[PDB]
RNA sequence: AUCAGCUUGUUGGUGGGGUGAUGGCCUACCAAGGCGACGACGGGUAGCCGGCCUGAGAGGGUGACCGGCCACACUGGGAC
RNA sequence: GUGAGGGAUGACGGCCUUCGGGUUGUAAACCUCUUUCAGCACAGACGAAGCGCAAGUGACGGUAUGUGCAGAAGAAGGACCGGCCAACUACGUGCCAGCAGCCGCGGUAAUACGUAGGGUCCGAGCGUUGUCCGGAAUUACUGGGCGUAAAGAGCUCGUAGGUGGUUUGUCGCGUUGUUCGUGAAAACUCACAGCUUAACUGUGGGCGUGCGGGCGAUACGGGCAGACUAGAGUACUGCAG
RNA sequence: AGUAACUGACGCUGAGGAGCGAAAGCGUGGGGAGCGAACAGGAUUAGAUACCCUGGUAGUCCACGCCGUAAACGGUGGGUA
RNA sequence: UCGAAGGUGGGAUCGGCGAUUGGGACGAAGUCGUAACAAGGUAGCCGUACCGGAAGGUGCGGCUGGAUC
RNA sequence: GCAUUC
């Protein structure tokens, strides 16, 4: 069955990445929201809005491509998994591509970036590496 | 892959069953 | 494997077959040689080669090969063995020490002689 | 132990100068014996083993104390080859040819062993002693009319004193304001290949 | 002045009715030491024309590598036929601490400073086309900034801004005493 | 597990005994429990640790000296 | 420490050779220069704000360490030199005698055998054997695989276990922050000091990844109480085999 | 498959375990045309314990059990996006 | 009463030797065939059964990891 | 149709 939405969310991502694809269309949840708001942030996508669907509402992911068809997102990988769960202290957060890269860290502050993270002294669950 | 991997482990086990027609006898008899 | 399969059962790492066994863990071991004799090596090499077979103070017999050029040794000699494969011999796994026991070091040797138990000349 | 065989095959093996004054290095820069003139096959590990002989055969510092050299400069914090670059150069009987009181380094060894210099007033006959910041060397009473050291008194010239080192008066009294800087160092070698070999 | 190396020299041969026909490979390296390098195959009758093809064609596939410093700008892992390579940047004074295909393909782009394993097949020819494919993986800060949209400053790590000034002065510096 | 079942003072309770002290520690009676594939019960090996060696690290190996605990003192049992 | 400086178109002798010579080799001889460590003399401890206060008392010890004297004087060996892997030639035996960690070298022209000359790496040590880690991502948590290379159970069902769609509230067990206690000394590591330097030794930080207590956060995992229909199952109407 | 009437995460996988599992084979009782291990002859060949020919018994078939293997192969575990 | 050592008894379990006997590995230039690799001269192989100095032959079912068309 | 071996 379904056992991770978070994977499920960053493999639609990569293989439309892949595909040259303009845009995504997802189930929505708030966590999906939540990490597509970093992403925005980030610069790794364009753009995403929140639709409805028969049966709930759909995340829609923009993506962002510059000029001469170049990829904004170079790779996307999911760090903790379900059973084999992922934490880090603030003072051992990760580094993604030595610093040019974003790790997501979900925290009690709510979801943050290995530079937030750090800044704010706390900790978390490792979600995902993008870079 | 090759039959040569094939006929070796053949080879073994044709022995074996016949070594095991030649004692049948004698395992009973021994094993008794 | 998944991670709940390591959790369960884990990683075995290979077995280690225990070398040059007859030694019983000591660098070199004392024996008592039965037999000298030459023999063969394996087809592409020829050659007669001088190996010793020495009863151990592990209580266990052993064939032993013989270096350099010229042995003095017979039966009831006393050797003294350490470990070393000569790669012609089937099953052939220690040497004898030159110049160690009743073992005489290697006549006219000049150089390698550390290994050969011979006395610098004067 | 040192070594005290000739000391022209050395530089001529290495294909550099190690004393720099030497005529026979000059009329055979090939390395020595009947095969010298041959063709060396090419191999990165010569490459990085010669540089290390280099540095060792020039201070005379034997492999075993060389090593030991390398992994302190390896634990400072600075960049390994500037480390060990200096560290060799705070060595007493180093210091001593570089203020201009030998001739050699070997000079140098023999005149520190023998007892010749005092260190901050107090004898000091080790060749590996490493001076630091602020030191003074001074020469004892007994050797200041010493016939070769006399003519190291008005030798005065052979080479330049570099700019940490200081010999401030007619005694020959040698200052150091500090350890020398890989700019300061001045030697015939390329540092970066002996710790590539050590890394090995 | 370019840097060449000769990694390997391989001796094949077909087969026809009369006997062997042997030939020779050279795999050449080529760079300039300044974040240039080409990578070179060159295949002939005797060592030196092949060498001499690899030469060609590594001119012919010179590619620049993005160096923040003397090293590499982040650690990459570069696979290609087997080959796997990981390149990890260094501090100054490490020195190229690298395999032997790895090294002449690092020494002759120049790099002073990395850490190289390989971790996959031991062929030289596969090795060096991995190392080729990790530096290829390798990416400019200034590029993460554009193709992100964001500044230079939140986009890297402070440190590797600070290597990259001091690598800017000393670019200065040799423009100062070169233009003297 | 090429060692699957083990346990009857054994698991629990009350009245006594015992100890510096708690407690099947011991004892009489009463209940029928307790431990086991999160490997009980067996077999093999071994004093444990601060540390040491190696290693990029994770890990692997190891426990000489020095320092801390434990165990024993010809073998087995016992108390004063 | 067994010496340092100088020293020629470069001796003798040894070994190669294209009989030109070339190597050893600035090496040596010789010519001056300093005696560290050993040697022979003469001084001579600290460890003891101690102990006994009766006034004597250091096992090490006339040791360490100072000051004089004589003279390069007494002081270098071991392994290796086919490729890895730094360092090559001649002669002697010709599948023999032997070498070898692996691949492999010996069959009367061997840089691999033995010796010699030369060379290289180390040096009061150098090699060998044994043992453990590394290289070995070759048990792979970091960090591997299963169409044909070793590897998908012959196929299902299902027990323990592992795992879990969307959403509201709550707990604060996992997770995370902070503070306190503890994590002996030594070791390790950073600094600084003391032994002539170093090894060594001492002092002050760090390290001691952990665990326990208090207090803070609630995104995520989990527990607890609810909601929802996209997964799953049922119903009804058709249909193919 | 259509319709969403109904339940409201009830799902997935599954160490052990249980069941099913070609052909040959085995047990008891039937049946036995054709085919056909073994077994006979004939031929071929230096030999021919084979290939080819003529025959031919178990078996192949049925009833009820057992056995639990196959290149049981897509040499490819199951679920989901 | 408990109780070391000792005695008796029937078993567990771990090994050593053992007339004789089974296969395995290796060894030089031995004997007998020629089974496999080409359609290997009867395509090979898998499970099973019976048979034969030996490789192996044959039946039944299966596979292509089988040539020619 | 038959055609073993080096
Ligand atoms: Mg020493
Ligand atoms: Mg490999
Ligand atoms: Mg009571
Ligand atoms: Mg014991
Ligand atoms: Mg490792
Ligand atoms: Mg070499
Ligand atoms: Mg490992
Ligand atoms: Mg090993
Ligand atoms: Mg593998
Ligand atoms: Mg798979
Ligand atoms: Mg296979
Ligand atoms: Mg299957
Ligand atoms: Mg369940
Ligand atoms: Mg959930
Ligand atoms: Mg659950
Ligand atoms: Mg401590
Ligand atoms: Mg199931
Ligand atoms: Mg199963
Ligand atoms: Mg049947
Ligand atoms: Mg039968
Ligand atoms: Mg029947
Ligand atoms: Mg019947
Ligand atoms: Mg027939
Ligand atoms: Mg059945
Ligand atoms: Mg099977
Ligand atoms: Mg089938
Ligand atoms: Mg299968
Ligand atoms: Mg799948
Ligand atoms: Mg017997
Ligand atoms: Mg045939
Ligand atoms: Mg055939
Ligand atoms: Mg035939
Ligand atoms: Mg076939
Ligand atoms: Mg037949
Ligand atoms: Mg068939
Ligand atoms: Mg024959």
């Amino acid at each position: 069955t379904m056992t991770d939405p978070i994977a499920d969310f960053l493999t639609r991502l990569r293989n439309a990445n892949s595909a040259y694809h303009d845009e995504v269309t997802l189930p929505h949840s708030k966590l999906k929201a939540n990490i597509a708001e970093i992403l925005k942030r980030e610069g790794y996508i364009s753009d995403y809005r929140t639709e409805d669907a028969r049966v709930g509402k759909s995340l829609v992911v923009q993506l962002k491509y510059g000029p001469s068809r170049e990829r904004s997102i170079a790779g996307l990988r999911r760090v903790s998994k379900p059973g084999l769960r992922v934490y880090a202290k603030s003072t051992n957060l990760p580094r993604v591509l030595g610093g040019l890269g974003v790790a997501i860290i979900s925290t009690s502050s709510g979801l943050l970036t290995d530079r937030q993270a750090a800044r704010q002294g706390v900790g978390g669950e490792v979600l995902a590496y993008v870079w | 892959g090759s039959v040569i991997k094939k006929r070796r482990k053949r080879m073994s086990k044709k022995k074996h069953r016949k070594l095991l027609r030649r004692t049948r006898v004698q395992r009973r008899k021994l094993g008794k | 494997p998944t991670i709940q399969q390591l959790v369960r059962k884990g990683r075995r790492d290979k077995i280690a077959k225990v070398k040059t066994a007859a030694l019983k863990g000591s660098p070199q071991r004392r024996g008592v040689c039965t037999r000298v004799y030459t023999t063969t090596p394996k087809k592409p090499n020829s050659a007669l080669r001088k190996v010793a077979r020495v009863k151990l103070t592990s209580q266990v017999e052993v064939t032993a090969y013989i270096p350099g050029e010229g042995h003095n040794l017979q039966e009831h000699s006393m050797v003294l063995v350490r470990g070393g494969r000569v790669k012609d011999l089937p099953g052939v796994r220690y040497k004898i020490i030159r110049g160690s026991l009743d073992t005489q070091g290697v006549k006219n040797r000049k150089q390698a002689r550390s290994r050969y138990g011979a006395k610098k000349e004067k | 132990a040192r070594y005290t065989g000739p000391a022209t095959r050395k530089s001529r093996r290495l294909g550099v100068d190690l004393v720099g004054g030497d005529q026979s290095f000059e009329k055979r820069p090939y390395p020595p014996g009947q095969h010298g003139r041959a063709r060396i096959k090419e191999s990165e590990y010569r490459q990085q083993l010669q540089e290390k002989q280099k540095a060792r055969f020039s201070y005379g510092v034997m492999e075993k104390q060389f090593r030991r050299y390398y992994e302190e400069a390896n634990r400072q914090p600075g960049k390994t080859g500037d480390n060990l670059l200096r560290i060799l150069e705070s060595r007493l009987d180093n210091v001593v040819y570089r203020a201009g009181l030998a001739r050699t380094r070997r000079m140098a060894r023999q005149l520190v062993s023998h007892g010749h210099f005092l260190v901050n007033g107090v004898k000091v006959d080790i060749p590996s002693y490493r001076v630091s910041q602020y030191d003074i060397i001074d020469v004892k009473e007994k050797s200041l009319n010493t016939l070769p050291f006399q003519i190291a008194r008005e030798t005065a010239g052979e080479r330049p004193i570099p700019s940490w080192l200081q010999v401030v008066g007619e005694r020959q009294r040698i200052l150091v304001h500090q350890l020398p800087e890989r700019a300061q160092i001045d030697v015939p070698l390329t540092e970066q290949l002996i710790v590539e070999l050590y890394s090995k | 002045n370019y840097i060449e190396r000769v990694v390997s020299i391989n001796r094949v041969s077909k087969v026809v009715k009369g006997g062997r026909r042997f030939s020779f490979t050279a795999l050449v390296i080529v760079g300039d030491g300044k974040g240039m390098v080409g990578v070179g195959y060159g295949k002939a009758k005797e060592v030196p024309a092949a060498i001499a093809k690899g030469v060609e064609e590594a001119r012919k596939n010179f590619f620049r590598v993005p160096l923040i410093g003397s090293t590499i700008t982040h650690p990459v892992q570069g696979e290609a036929a087997a080959g796997v390579v990981m390149l990890r940047p260094a501090s100054p004074g490490t020195g190229v601490i690298a395999g032997g295909a790895a090294r002449a393909v690092l020494e002759c782009a120049g790099v002073h400073d990395i850490l190289a394993k390989s971790l996959g097949s031991d062929n030289a020819i596969n090795v060096v086309h991995a190392t080729v494919a990790a530096l290829k993986l390798l990416q400019r800060p200034e590029e993460v900034a554009a193709r992100r949209g964001l500044p230079i400053e939140d986009v890297a790590p402070a440190g590797m801004l600070k290597a990259r000034r001091e690598s800017e002065a000393l670019a200065a510096a040799a423009a100062r005493e070169g233009s003297a």
